RNA sequence: UUUAAAUGGUUGUUUAUAAAAAAAUUUACUUAAA
RNA sequence: UAUACCGCCAUCUUCAGCAAACCCUGAUGAAGGCUACAAAGUAAGCGCAAGUACCCACGUAAAGACGUUAGGUCAAGGUGUAGCCC
């Protein structure tokens, strides 16, 4: 099957849970590589928000 | 009746034991009620007839049961 | 009801496996009649047989 | 005249009146909608009213190794053949009159809670026989077109689940109700959630959530409690595999908001292991039925912190008045805790 | 809108034969005539009697071979001979076909006082030209 | 009986080493700096999700931190090699028309696939209708440029996540890396930078495919005797 | 920016499943006798 | 009884749209789905078109979908329902 809910979790968590639940009969070719060498950040969808009030970006000027 | 219905619904005006006079719907097919007769009325509005909020009870005092077919 | 529709189900204090179906396994309370749909007559007989 | 006779297809097309102005814009609704009967069904070639036996057509060509000659059934023999034919028709007609018992959903004439069966197998020899489908809503939506005016469409909400944590829902739209069912059923299996069940029977913690204007408050319950929630939530819970839970739906009771809100809350629950790992502490379960026994349900896979979590004297938590009001015996309701069938 | 002999579009699930798929303005362009005789040629006689005979024969064969015909008849007339060409199905037993061919050829020869032959061509199923 | 041994010696063996394909030697922080990988867009073009990767703003020009680029690139090149070693279909996607010819050559040279053209709706989520019921979708998608030509995320980023296909992507300071599996913060405009990315990913893929052939051959020669 | 131009009786315009089956004929002269 | 219908048609049409099956968007609402230096659509089938008839590739015929007007026709013929049968 597979889950096309790209805004819920990541491709890893969705694949792991579906293989775990018995929906996906075989793990995809990439799964074992991700599990061994995962990325620094789990790719989860986030919504970009504008900064209001006193919220400022932490980027500093290089001098 | 009011829209979208059309009929000639048999009603009567009674003087209630409280002294008030109200219009009461007579249910069933065929009624033999005449003036000065005694009836028992109950609640329940006639959804068609605006303002008729009382119903005559069939089979009490003078108002008899509807005659079979 | 479930008891009256099958004439071979006998509500007896010895038919422990049938009586167990009408008791909660986790709490041990006898289900009230609306739970299973047994008529009042059979629920009374079931309660007495369970006791 | 023999030359004015038409064929069966032409006769039935006229008599049935399936294509006409009466059916274009909900103009004529007739309970006595005529049904087509094939009158050639039971007819045998060569059988007539006179009862002649034609060798090689009605009867076998050769009998006893000799060619049969033209014969005619006797009067009484033909009567039996004609009587049997009437009996066969009545039996066939009887079969069609019989009504098959349909398992009703939430109501007799409601589509909610009726099973649509397993999702259809995928093109690549893929099967979903484990999954069960159940309808949640069937709505007759309408749009306006320049040519035809009111254009009727069917919107169908269906949920699917295998009963072991994997469940999903989708909306299907089509002019025909069957097409809407199929589209929704097949699309739902491609949009599956995985729901974390505590001990494979309940939720890990109480979830309070508002999706748009619909509020859902779910409570974790012990085994044997059953499903004491909105009929739609009961249906979804059976597909997910949750056996014990309580839920109160407030605000708008929109079915699409409820379903989307339920899956949003259940998907975002924190398991006991995730809590132990995040906090670096043991998660110890205290059960009244087990006295003071400390049951460790989860331990931190990584290093275990040595500082105890700071115990705030007074918790600054937002309490729901309805919960507090019930705990103080201030909530009377003639509709609460009513005896109901096993769910 | 014109209606004559036009099988109208459905959902793409109605199988039509090649003859049924072509409207009347194709009768000398993409499809031919289902009957060939001399009645309708210039200076020829008896067009009326040929027409009645064709109408009867198409009715006769429809009822004589009920459920067997897979497409329309092709009636051919050469001199005194009448030849009926029918595309039938492969459901009825061959014995019943031979009986009906011997019966129809004899009965029709005595009815129209001419030698009549019936040429059957069997197909496993109706030949679908397109799905309308 | 033989399948499990084959899989262990070939498929599971490389997954036990931190850098099986030695991709760390392909690049250094100096080489990345000389390719202008650290040059980001102006601060007014900054995406909020790229702030963790930005070293700072030099006169309103965001400078990408190459020390994080190096760690992110190491993981991306490692993942790419393992997928090529496993005979995975790798698809290069980019809508930057200055580099469409370069990227399409790089894919053909390493025996992989490139999609540098207008991405038609449903290429990934409706593939079985577009290509055929038995079509095999890519196992990895490498975005050399993650933005389309209206400065918005390439539709394939969302659709790759829908289809559960891992994605490698060069994410400049104006890009959204939230759905890219292996983001590599770096300049995606300068030819020198794009030429380096193409050299690095082409080498890692070529190296991995040859290693798969060497390992299989050794296993087979030993198997007979 | 820029002439005038009123009217159109009442009620009616949207949901529950689908579809029959059959059966065989049963391989090679002439003849005769009591 | 054309307001039960088949059949044959008028009308917009001196139109170019109708649309199964999928995919995606709108927080999974009624609904919506294009930009070519392209940004989510792919689209069987039907109509247009193309072909064919007439004296040409022109023109004229023919053709002209889905629907609109419960449009016309129970009096071409057939036919559902109801009615008549000294
Ligand atoms: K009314
Ligand atoms: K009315
Ligand atoms: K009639
Ligand atoms: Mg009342
Ligand atoms: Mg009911
Ligand atoms: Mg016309
Ligand atoms: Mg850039
Ligand atoms: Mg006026
Ligand atoms: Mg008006
Ligand atoms: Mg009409
Ligand atoms: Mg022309
Ligand atoms: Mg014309
Ligand atoms: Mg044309
Ligand atoms: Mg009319
Ligand atoms: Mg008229």
């Amino acid at each position: 099957a597979g889950s096309r809910l790209e805004t819920v979790g990541s491709i890893f968590s969705r694949t792991r849970d579906l293989v775990r639940a018995g929906v996906l009969k075989e793990k995809p070719l990439w799964f074992d590589v991700y599990d061994a060498f995962p990325p620094l950040r789990e790719p989860v969808f986030q919504r970009p928000r504008v900064r209001y009030g006193k919220a400022k970006a932490p980027i500093q000027d290089i001098w | 009746p009011k829209k979208p219905n059309s009929a000639n619904r048999k009603c009567c005006r009674v003087r209630l034991s409280t002294g008030r006079e109200a219009v009461c719907f007579i249910p069933g097919e065929g009624h033999t009620l005449q003036e000065h007769q005694i009836v028992l009325v109950e609640g329940g509005r006639t959804q068609d007839l605006p303002g008729v909020k009382l119903t005559v009870v069939r089979g009490k005092y003078d108002c008899g049961h509807v005659q079979k077919k | 009801c479930p008891i009256c529709r099958d004439h071979k189900l006998h509500v007896d204090f010895r038919n422990v496996k049938l009586l167990e179906q009408f008791v909660c396994a986790h709490t041990g309370i006898i289900f009230y009649a609306p739970y299973t749909g047994v008529c009042v007559k059979q629920h009374k007989r079931l309660t007495q047989a369970i006791q | 005249s023999f030359f004015t006779k038409l064929t069966a297809d032409e006769l039935w097309k006229g008599a049935l009146a399936e294509t006409g102005a009466g059916a274009k814009k909900g103009r004529g609704k007739r309970t006595k909608k005529k049904k087509r009967k094939d009158l050639n069904r039971g007819q045998i070639i060569g059988e007539g009213r006179y009862g002649f036996l034609w060798p090689g057509l009605n009867v076998p060509l050769m009998k006893n190794g000799a060619v049969q000659t033209i014969a005619q059934r006797s009067k009484e023999e033909q009567e039996k053949v004609e009587a049997d034919m009437i009996q066969q028709r009545e039996e066939w007609d009887r079969k069609k009159k019989m009504k098959v018992k349909r398992e009703r959903g939430w109501s007799g004439n409601s589509w909610g809670g009726i099973s649509l069966g397993p999702p259809d197998p995928g093109p690549c020899g893929e099967t979903y026989e484990d999954f069960d489908t159940r309808i949640l809503e069937v709505r007759n939506v309408f749009t306006m077109t320049a040519k035809e005016g009111r254009k009727k469409s069917i919107r169908v909400l269906v949920a699917v689940g295998n009963g072991k944590g994997a469940a999903g829902f989708s909306i299907g739209k089509a002019t025909d109700r069957m097409d809407a069912f199929r589209k929704a059923k097949n699309r739902a299996v491609h949009h599956l959630h995985y729901i974390e069940r505590y001990e494979d029977h309940t939720i890990f913690h109480d979830i309070s959530l508002r999706f748009k204007r619909t509020h859902i408050k779910m409570k974790k319950q012990p085994k044997g409690y059953g499903l004491r929630c909105h009929r739609a939530i009961i249906t979804i819970c059976r597909l997910i595999g949750i056996k014990d839970m309580y839920a109160k739906v407030s605000g708008s009771i929109n079915m699409l908001s409820l379903t989307q809100g339920l899956f949003r809350g259940l998907s975002r629950q924190e398991t006991h292991q995730q809590l132990a790992d995040k906090k670096g502490l043991h998660v110890v379960e205290i059960r009244e039925e087990c006295g003071p026994l400390p049951i460790v349900v989860a331990s931190p896979r990584g290093p275990l912190r040595k500082d105890p979590e700071p115990e705030d004297e007074v918790p600054d938590v937002k309490l729901d008045w309805e919960d507090v009001k019930t705990a103080q015996g201030m909530k009377r309701s003639v509709w609460s805790n009513l005896k109901r069938a096993a769910t | 809108k014109n209606r004559a002999a036009r099988v109208r579009v459905s959902k793409g699930d109605k199988p039509v034969t090649y003859e049924e798929a072509h409207a009347p303005h194709y009768i000398a362009h993409r499809k031919g005539w289902l009957s060939l005789h001399t009645g309708n040629l210039d200076g020829e006689d008896h067009a009326a009697e040929r027409t009645v005979e064709d109408v009867f024969l198409r009715k006769f064969m429809w009822g004589t071979f009920p459920g067997c015909l897979a497409d329309q008849l092709v009636l051919k007339r050469r001199g005194n001979q009448l030849e009926i060409c029918a595309v039938v199905l492969r459901q009825l037993s061959p014995h019943k076909y031979y009986f009906l061919v011997g019966y129809s050829e004899t009965l029709l020869s005595y009815f129209y006082k001419c030698p009549v032959r019936l040429h059957l061509q069997t197909v496993p199923s109706k030949v679908v030209y397109k799905y309308l | 009986e033989d399948s499990t041994d084959f899989n262990d010696k070939i498929l599971n063996e490389p997954l036990k080493h931190s850098d099986f394909f030695n991709v760390k030697e392909l690049f250094s922080v100096r080489s990345l700096f000389d390719a202008r990988v650290h040059l980001g867009h102006k601060a007014g073009c900054r995406h909020r999700f790229m702030e963790p990767y930005i070293f700072g703003s030099r006169l309103d020009h965001d400078i990408i931190d190459l020390e994080q680029t190096a760690t992110h690139l190491q993981l991306a090149l490692n993942f790419t090699a393992h997928m090529a070693y496993r005979k995975g279909i790798i698809l290069f996607i980019s809508r930057n028309r200055q580099f469409s010819y370069l990227i399409e050559n790089m894919a053909r040279d390493c025996g992989e696939y490139a999609h540098t053209r207008y991405f038609r709706g449903g290429m990934l989520t409706n593939a079985r209708l577009l290509f055929g019921p038995t079509v095999r979708l890519p196992d990895l998608i490498i975005f050399l440029h993650t933005l389309n030509n209206i400065f918005e995320p390439h539709v394939a980023v969302r659709d790759a996540a829908k289809m559960n296909i891992p994605t490698v992507g060069i994410v400049d300071t104006n890009c959204n890396p939230c759905l890219i599996t292996y983001p590599v913060p770096g300049n995606d405009d300068s030819p020198l930078a794009v030429h380096l990315y193409c050299r690095l990913f082409q080498t890692a893929i070529t190296r991995a495919k040859e290693k798969r052939q060497q390992v299989e051959a050794l296993y087979r020669l030993q198997g007979q005797k």
